[PDB]
């Protein structure tokens, strides 16, 4: 009878988790290429990673900024840091109302407004920006299921 | 909301559809402090086959039924073509004929299960038999049948383009049968593609292959499989085959899922075996490639990087080829050959490779010499002399001489003289053509090693060429990554030689110790294109491997160099150094804490002479850390960590969201990258303190500091600390 | 219909962790005071709080109103052979926003809404508590030499408010401090803080 | 093993509320300040 009972019973399992954080950047860079390899060729751990691995898209966890709670992958050329930070990504704004996101250094170089729209003076001559720094303000959490 | 079992167009986000499953946008709540939530009911459901039968009939019920006649008519494993039933029946226990093992399979379906309009398997049914025996040894020779045609309600209401019936009959005889191993197939097509008047169409597929077969139905041409003596007399087959597959012979003629079609056309393009899709074909269906010229007139269309844009042809293929080698005592001797035709048996399609080598060795000697041909009247994609893809006629006459010597203390020495020569001119390298044949079939160094190996060793005793590393310095601090193996597997006009030595070979000097010092010389024409050249390039590399274990400590040196005067493959000419050291103690149970010390140190020095400067890239990456595993209080454990990276005229370029990963490399960005950190990390019992501050700044040559990207001066930084609890119930 | 646990669950053990290193874990037992169940419909003043305040703001959901069926008698999922359906909820009440770890000198304390007073006129912070964060007590009561004076050291750290949005006194505000007491004579305890 | 059952098994448990009630006014006044009081100033228990 207590095999039958043991048949169609409900395991419970209740897990708590603990933890308090706080991260202030200014550009969002990533860390993980400071940490030594392994002998298998994978970095060594901290507490500071985004992660981010990825055997699909060949990412890994130096492709990922590791500051706030934003993961904003690093970007190659001069708006990211040569591939070492976060871009600088404007923004532009349109006539219409709409908007849309220019990725460089230099907005001059919007080769691609669509041919509908023009560009309202509503920025700093129509071009916003996108700021840079993240912040995850400390704060411990507890979550339950 | 469609069925298609993949999230579409902003479907539901299903945390928004029960407000308080989860998140913070939404939480349930009761003013007294209560917290609800909805309770799913979950379940995972993987098994969607039914088998009814013990031994003689089995009858299997289920979606997606995976099924496998043969190569050339039901390669549908790996997804399996729709919902239905598949009887299998085993005559292995008749009285009069059972020890011939007969087997009858029958397969009948509906593509896809129940779909919608326009698509592929809307009211598309297929049927099939397959019987099969075991008259000799292992030859299982089998003959099926195998149809897949449209019903009533699907020769209307179903646009596509699905033909309206095809109908495919076979036989094979794969197995082992007197020490030889035979590998036939038959099939035939007839499709009738839809429209009005149908024209049925017709298309064979024949091969006679005779080879050894692997499990996973790819073919293993370093196995001889007929082997007509003993290892003094031992003329080795290694390969004789034949190909007949017509031109309208695709996944379709043969009702299969994917393949009948050139794997690479840069590599063996004679071979459809591809792995990715499950597509095991011996032969491939080629095709003829010529330039694109669509919209403007006048000049070939190329791509954005300016490789060629080609347009594809489907021609068949009929050929044969024979592989081979007379094993005699202290010598050996291959050779092999093949000429791939279209199906048609016009000679503006034939590509005919020819070869052979001849190994002699003795005691502590061996001497190799190899001549390869290829003499390819299809188009095939290639760089020019110039460097611009050009799609035309390739002719190609290599051969090299090695002398490779082991003196026995895990040492060895080798000299070289390899000599290509495509399309007549010298030819600083083959352009890849020489990889376009599944026979190339060279032979390997060493005494009692007369092997006949498929691929021609141009990636041996030759120097590397990578310019890409996973860590910031020139990859001297991966401890996964062996400099000392680095290859370039592109075959040169070149001579030269290279001593070197092992640590995993017994009876070696130093215990684990590698290097790889050599000399060589690369011939280069005298302007761009002419005949009349110089072996004027000169390359001078050595890499260096230590590990040891000295005392607790675990040490581990490695280095490099280099110091090419010419563009070889990507790296550009100049000096190329790079020094690493990795220390790695153990606790120390003597000293007090019982601290456990780390370490980190790598220096890097490339001097690029591109064509635009003459620039210095260098790079230091230099990494502490001690870590006390007793520290006061019982079970308190501190540790602090500090590392930084320095770097001249370097970037990082990162994943491409295809399975590249992302990599460190040269640049001229006149910048100098600082990126720095400390890493403290206190424990108490079991609650974690993480403390971590990181600045990263990138100046110009003037100082400008472009880092922080506000343009204020000021470098980017970054902080955060942790107190990480983990508790279980 | 009401689903009662047995109640067993309300101690959590501590687990392995760390990156520069392994602690060895199971080394610390905490009293949690979680009670839950699960429920079958949903109270009268069940609401959905879209805000992160807690706190029920002008037409939030009417729980009730939500999951159609939970209660009351505006909604009532029926079938026509009589069976009536009720959603099924797991409710549950955590009490414990404190973990504490450590046993003789050194107790540390990790927890939301931090509860500590150093004296009056400087942390009377009871009451209520000032944000989320830890705090660290430090008690030398058995130091062979100085264990008669019965030498106390406090310390406080957090971030006040917790986790708040702009405009919001406790946006990006950060407290901390330390406290040193002693016991001289009979029961005078003089003490030193900052903060 | 039946600690073990029961360490993670479920107490069911049900509720019936049987009740008729009828109630008839004009003005909807209060009848609670006429019960007597209680020593500690409760009104008495009634079933309205």
């Amino acid at each position: 009878r207590i095999a039958a009972l043991e048949r169609n019973a409900f395991s419970v399992k209740p897990s708590l988790t603990i933890g308090y954080s706080v991260s202030r950047t200014s550009r969002n860079f990533d860390v993980d290429r400071l940490f030594p390899l392994n002998a298998d060729g994978t970095v060594a751990n901290n507490a500071f990673t985004s992660g981010g691995i990825d055997t699909d898209t060949g990412a890994q966890r130096r492709d990922f900024g590791d500051f706030g709670n934003a993961s904003d992958p690093v970007v190659a050329g001069a708006a990211g840091l040569y591939g070492f930070a976060d871009g600088v990504s404007y923004t532009v704004y349109f006539t219409d109302g709409s908007t849309a996101t220019f990725d460089g250094l230099n907005p001059a170089d919007y080769k691609v407004p669509t041919g509908k729209v023009i560009d309202t003076t509503k920025g700093r001559n129509g071009f916003g920006f996108n700021n840079l720094a993240r912040y995850k303000e400390g704060s411990t959490d507890i979550g339950i299921s | 909301t469609n069925g298609n079992g993949k999230k579409d167009d902003g479907e539901a986000t299903g945390r928004g559809t029960y407000l308080g499953s989860g998140g913070t946008a939404a939480i349930l709540r009761d003013p007294a402090g209560n917290v609800y939530r909805p309770v799913f009911f979950r379940f995972k459901n993987a098994t969607t086959q039914f088998s009814v039968g013990n031994n003689p009939v089995i009858v299997t019920l289920g979606q997606q039924q995976k099924f496998y006649f043969s190569d050339y008519v039901f390669d549908n494993n790996y997804d399996g073509r729709g919902d239905g039933f598949t009887v299998t029946v085993d005559g292995s226990n008749v009285p009069v004929i059972g020890a011939w093992k007969p087997q009858i399979k029958g397969v009948y379906g509906s593509r896809s299960g129940l779909d919608g309009t326009a698509e592929a398997g809307y009211g598309v049914y297929y049927r099939g038999v397959r019987a099969q025996i075991t008259p000799v040894g292992t030859l299982t020779a089998g003959i099926h049948y195998a149809q897949e045609g449209r019903d009533m309600f699907g020769a209307a209401q179903n646009t596509t383009s699905t033909p309206s019936d095809v109908t495919t009959y076979g036989a094979d005889l794969h197995g082992k049968a007197f020490g030889v191993e035979l590998h036939s197939e038959y099939a035939t097509s007839r499709v009738r593609p839809n429209t009005a008047n149908a024209a049925v169409q017709t298309s064979n597929a024949f091969y006679a292959r005779v080879a050894t077969r692997k499990d996973n139905l790819a073919f293993d041409l370093n196995t001889p499989a007929a082997k007509f003596g003993n290892d003094t007399f031992g003329v080795s087959l290694y390969d004789l085959n034949y190909r007949k597959i017509d031109a309208g012979y695709n996944n379709v003629a043969g009702i299969s899922e994917y393949g009948y079609g050139s794997y690479s056309r840069t590599s063996a393009q004679n071979i459809a075996y591809n792995p990715d899709t499950g597509v095991t074909a011996p032969f491939a269906n080629l095709d003829r490639q010529a330039y694109t010229d669509a919209n403007n007139d006048g000049t070939s269309d190329r791509n954005a990087d300016g490789t060629v844009v080609a347009t594809n042809t489907k021609i068949g293929q009929m050929g044969f080829g024979v592989k081979a080698a007379a094993n005699l005592g202290p010598v050996a001797i291959g050779g092999y050959y093949d000429t791939s035709t279209g199906a048609n048996g016009d000679n503006a399609n034939r590509m005919t490779e020819a070869g052979g080598s001849a190994k002699v060795a003795y005691s502590i000697f061996s001497l190799r010499g190899t001549y390869n041909t290829l003499d390819s009247n299809r188009p095939q994609i290639y760089r020019d002399a110039a460097g611009t893809q050009i799609i035309g006629d390739a002719k190609v006459r290599r051969y090299a001489v090695q002398a490779d010597v082991t003196p026995g203390l895990g040492l060895f020495v080798g000299a070289y003289y390899r000599d290509v020569n495509v399309n007549g001119v010298r030819s600083t390298t083959d352009r890849g053509l020489l990889g376009r044949g599944y026979l190339a079939s060279s032979f390997e160094p060493g005494v009692g090693n007369n092997a006949y190996r498929t691929g021609l060793r141009c990636a041996d005793n030759n120097f590397g060429t990578g310019t890409r590393d996973i860590d910031g310095v020139g990859g001297v601090l991966n401890p996964a990554v062996n400099l000392d193996q680095s290859r370039t597997a592109t075959c040169f006009t070149s001579y030269g030689v290279e001593a070197g030595h092992a640590g995993d070979n017994a009876n070696a000097l130093v215990k684990d110790l590698f290097f790889r010092v050599g000399y060589s010389r690369v011939y280069v024409p005298t302007t761009a294109t002419a005949t009349t050249g110089d072996f004027s390039g000169s390359v001078t590399y050595g890499d260096a491997r230590y590990d040891r274990k000295v005392g607790v400590a675990n040490v581990r040196l490695a280095g490099s160099f280099s110091t090419t005067n010419t563009q070889l493959d990507s790296r550009p000419a100049g000096t190329r150094g790079a020094v690493g050291l990795i220390v790695r103690t153990d606790p120390l149970e003597n000293v007090p804490f019982r601290p456990q010390f780390n370490g980190q140190v790598g220096y890097y020095t490339a001097d690029n002479r591109v064509a635009a400067g003459n620039y210095n890239a260098n790079a230091t990456k230099y990494g502490a850390g001690v870590v006390l595993n007793d520290f006061l209080l019982p079970q308190t454990k501190i540790g602090v960590r500090y590392d930084g990276y320095m770097a001249q005229n370097r970037q990082y370029t990162p994943f491409d969201g295809d399975g590249t990963q992302g990599y460190f490399s040269d640049a001229n960005n006149n910048r100098r990258t600082n990126l720095n950190g400390v890493y403290v990390e206190g424990a108490y019992q079991d609650l974690i303190f993480s403390y971590g501050t990181y600045t990263l700044s990138q100046k110009d040559l003037n100082g400008v500091e472009y880092g922080s990207g506000i343009n204020n001066g000021q470098p980017a930084r970054g902080q955060t600390f942790k107190i990480s609890y983990k508790v279980n119930f | 219909l009401g689903f009662d646990t047995s109640g067993q669950f309300s101690q959590v053990t501590s687990g392995t962790g760390g990156s520069l290193f392994s602690t060895a874990g199971r080394l610390q037992v905490n009293q949690i005071d979680l009670n839950f169940g699960l429920v079958t419909g949903l109270p009268s003043d069940a609401y959905v709080d879209t805000n992160g305040n807690g706190k029920k703001d002008d037409g939030e959901a009417t729980g009730r109103g939500t999951y159609l069926g939970s209660g009351g008698t505006a909604a009532i999922l029926r079938d026509p052979a009589g069976n009536v359906y009720r959603p099924v909820f797991f409710r549950f009440k955590n009490a414990t926003t404190q973990f504490s770890v450590g046993n003789n000198p050194v107790i540390v304390t990790l927890g939301q809404q931090q509860k500590f007073y150093f004296s009056d006129y400087v942390f009377d912070n009871n009451y209520d508590g000032r944000g989320d964060g830890f705090t660290v007590t430090v008690d030398g009561s058995n130091v062979p030499v100085i264990g008669a004076w019965k030498p106390q050291i406090k310390g406080v750290y957090g971030s006040r408010s917790g986790l708040d949005g702009t405009a919001e006194a406790g946006y990006g505000v950060y407290y901390r401090g330390v406290r040193a007491q002693i016991t001289p004579v009979g029961t005078l305890t003089a003490g030193i803080h900052y903060a």
